[PDB]
């Protein structure tokens, strides 16, 4: 019945001037209580938050005063909580069902990139009511998704334009222009223009041939009308969004031996294995971030030719994000099932529990410490970066283990009274993860797009 | 654990859709693709990480395809099949594959336009893109191409004919060199570093010299009915599989005899092969669905003890009418396995 707490945030916009210092006493206590203290009027003033508590770096999943039985430490201590906004949890919504399998999603937003990147010219600065989700399947179409689950446009086929082969990524640059990649060694950027009945028109704009092998992966920028890739090839590409500015392209790689066809500027190839990904740095657009199977992350530099910086892994790196100090943090999915969080300058942590290769990562539009991973056993996890464990024994190594916070499985097999998932990705694999604000959306083998929000 | 690290220890991804068992698993050059041969006659091509067949192809209406095997050069992208008394030499469609090194393969396979015939197939293939037809007189089981790729070899067992034959690529010419065998030859290894040969009978293995044409070494692992065998990179150890559910690990610098002999499986191996590029790995497969991955380490320096240890044991193939594990092949950089099981399934390992 006495015991001292003292509670501290990373939260940026939760923050206790001077109360951080005072006592909570019944000391059988969940969370709740604690919760409820910081929602109080005295406190933050908020008054329904749901909080999570980290002591030591863990979650609180008990009382204090049995937290400090079973451990040791009913020392009258001061034990210091840090405490997090609870995670909403991102429960089934709908799914938007395909005909091959969903390689790709990208979400359209009035706050997402693209959108964001919209409202500065042009610009349809897309309105909180219509937004759009983009699909890349292997039939190689693009279809342009309804919020409420609706095909509003679709991508011509071989024939009239579209790709020859399966489309591997695609993502939005503005509400104009999106971009997308695949088998046939293209990359093509589309025009989409939306009419006043809800249907929609895909007209390639740009035909970009600098690849010799699948353009595995691919990021955009849409302030910059910047494109880059990375290929099986080993190599990552770098592109003009915009027909203006681009150089002609090799002609070589075409269909031989109207829509404008364009080459690349700037393709390198850095990489020993095939490319996995290729992203922006946040902060500085002229820097990109390369993984691949040859284990390493490159920092690159593209206003010259090439690699600044060479960061070498255990396993080979299946995909790359960053998450926003002055510079960001990596999250590296690995063909070894787990995910590296690297530190570019001159291995902090692994998130560690997903069954099979970690193909698609996210972060969270909500906080910094977020992420969501999506991989080929059939699920995508989320992670809290403030959860953090010294690291176990076995295969343990340095202490860096962080596990997942939740679980979201495929309602294709979850709605099956099924117990295990099935072995390896069998049907469930997930290919693509994007979140935003609608959120989680997840796209792969089961042939369908995914929707998971509070 | 231990030392032992990396090998594979999950299957990550499964590779479906062929009907009735799958006799082969070769990986591409680069380590990007799969390919497959069935019984139910198809050749197939397949994105490895995900598992999408990227291509499909069926040579002969009716018969099983044995082996497939890529031609071993990064520069050209082609594929050799056998189905029954042909072996097929074709350009699956890939992304890796653009007008350049289509150009460049169909320049490799059209130079050089009985033992062996070589003839242009039907139309209909090269529609598919199968560039050649060769056939030989009694039914292929194996197929092994030498390092840089100009020589390949087909084995075939009934015919004592035909047996060992060594086609070469570039002249178009079919070659039944030091003829007769003495044996029922069940398949055949080329040489990594040296211009040596080597012929597995269900007796022995047989290490000959080429355009010397003459018998070096025999070795004799001492079991029934040898099923296959690989050899070490290094050249200087290789390792054989039997029915006798025995794995014999065969030191060529020391003795004929078998250096080491396994006993980890139920049912007889039916394939043995080791990780070429450079990683401690070998692995057997089994009439029960288990592969058998070990690590074994060729010393730094020669006559040495080669140290061998199981590291992991593959469970996850269905034993599907009567048989197990057909076939393996391994990544070229990765410490990854795909096998060829009859559940009508190709399997990846990590
Ligand atoms: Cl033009
Ligand atoms: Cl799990
Ligand atoms: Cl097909
Ligand atoms: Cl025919
Ligand atoms: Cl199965």
């Amino acid at each position: 019945a006495q015991v001292k707490v003292i509670f501290t945030t990373t939260e940026p916009d939760l923050e206790l001037p001077e109360s951080k210092r005072q006592l909570l006493v019944p000391a059988d206590i969940r969370r709740y209580g604690l919760s409820r203290i910081l929602n109080s009027e005295s406190m933050l003033d908020t008054g329904s938050i749901p909080f999570d508590f980290l002591i030591n770096g863990s979650f609180l999943r008990s009382s204090l005063e049995d937290y400090l039985t079973s451990n040791g430490l009913s020392l009258e201590t001061t034990l210091t909580l840090q405490y997090v906004r609870s995670l909403i949890p991102p429960v089934y919504e709908a799914s938007f069902e395909h005909d091959d399998w969903v390689s790709a999603v990208d979400v359209l937003s009035a706050t997402s990139p693209a959108g964001r990147w919209s409202s500065a010219a042009s610009s349809a600065a897309v309105q909180p009511g219509q937004e759009r989700v983009l699909s890349a399947s292997y039939d190689g179409l693009l279809r342009i998704w309804n919020a409420s689950g609706s095909v509003i446009a679709t991508s011509p086929s071989g024939s009239h334009g579209g790709h020859t082969a399966s489309i591997k990524a695609a993502k939005f640059l503005t509400s104009d222009r999106l971009a997308s990649a695949g088998m046939d060694r293209t990359v093509r950027v589309w025009k989409y223009t939306e009419s006043d009945h809800f249907t929609g028109e895909l007209k390639p704009t740009l035909e970009l041939y600098g690849h010799t092998g699948s353009v595995d992966w691919l990021d955009v920028d849409g302030h910059s009308k910047h494109i880059l890739t990375a290929s099986a090839d080993g190599a990552i590409g770098f592109w003009s969004a915009s027909k203006a500015s681009a150089p002609e392209p090799d002609a070589s790689l075409l269909p031989g031996a109207s829509t404008a066809q364009r080459g690349p500027l700037g393709l390198w190839s850095i990489h020993t294995a095939p490319a996995t990904a290729a992203i922006f740095d946040p902060r500085d657009r002229t820097v990109a971030y390369s993984a691949s199977q040859d284990h390493t992350v490159r920092t690159l530099d593209l206003t010259t030719g090439q690699v600044v910086s060479t960061l070498t892994l255990t396993h080979p790196l299946l995909s790359l994000s960053a998450l926003t100090t002055t510079s960001p943090l990596l999250a590296a999915g690995t063909s070894a099932r787990h995910i590296t969080m690297v530190d570019p300058r001159a291995s902090v942590m692994t998130l560690r529990g997903h069954a099979n290769k970690v193909v698609s990562l996210s972060p969270s539009p909500e906080n910094e410490y977020s992420l969501v991973s999506g991989s080929h056993d059939g699920t995508c996890r989320v992670w809290d970066l403030r959860s953090v464990r010294p690291a176990t024994k076995e295969e343990g190594s340095l202490g860096g283990v962080s596990e997942p916070v939740y679980v979201i499985e495929r309602e294709s097999w979850a709605s099956k009274g099924k117990k295990k998932r099935p072995v390896a990705g069998d049907g469930c694999k997930v290919f693509s993860v994007v979140w935003d604000k609608l959120g989680i959306f997840s796209g792969g083998e089961d042939k369908k797009v995914q929707v998971n929000r509070g | 654990p231990d030392e032992l690290k990396p090998f594979p220890t999950v299957q990550q991804t499964i590779f479906r859709g062929h009907e009735g068992r799958v006799r082969s698993v070769a990986i591409d050059p680069t380590g990007v693709a799969l390919a497959t041969g069935g019984d139910d006659g198809t050749v197939r091509v397949w994105e490895l990480l995900t598992g999408e067949q990227v291509w499909s192809v069926k040579l002969n209406g009716d018969e099983a395809v044995n082996t497939v095997r890529w031609r071993p050069t990064k520069d050209t992208f082609i594929l050799a099949a056998a189905a029954g008394e042909d072996i097929f030499l074709m350009i699956p469609t890939h992304p890796s594959v653009t007008p350049a090194l289509d150009q460049a393969s169909r320049d490799i396979l059209n130079a050089g336009f009985p033992p062996g015939k070589w003839a242009r197939p039907g139309t209909r293939l090269e529609d598919e893109g199968v560039l050649l037809r060769i056939t030989v007189r009694s039914t292929i089981k194996a197929i092994s191409w030498h390092r840089r790729g100009d020589h390949f070899a087909t084995v075939s067992p009934s015919g004592q004919r035909s047996s060992v034959a060594i086609h070469t690529l570039s002249k178009h010419l079919t070659q039944i060199p030091f003829r007769k065998l003495n044996g029922l030859a069940q398949t055949a290894s080329f040489h990594p570093l040296r211009p040596l040969f080597f012929v597995a009978t269900q007796r022995s293995i047989r290490c000959y010299d080429l355009q010397k044409l003459e018998l070096v070494k025999i070795v004799q692992p001492g079991a029934k009915w040898i099923s296959s065998f690989d050899v070490h990179p290094g050249g200087d150890n290789l390792v054989v599989g039997s029915y006798d559910k025995r794995l014999l690990w065969h030191d060529l610098d020391l003795s004929n005899r078998p250096y080491k002999t396994m006993r980890f499986h139920t049912e007889a191996i039916r394939a043995v092969r080791f990780h070429k590029g450079g990683l401690p790995l070998f692995a057997d497969a089994s009439d029960d669905g288990s592969l058998q991955i070990f690590h074994g380490k060729v010393p730094n320096d020669q006559l040495e003890n080669p140290t061998i240890v199981p590291v992991k044991m593959l469970k996850g193939h269905k034993v599907v009418n009567k048989l197990g594990v057909l076939d393996i092949d391994w990544h070229p950089r990765e410490p990854w396995c795909v096998s060829a099981g009859a559940d009508g399934t190709a399997r990846l390992w990590m």
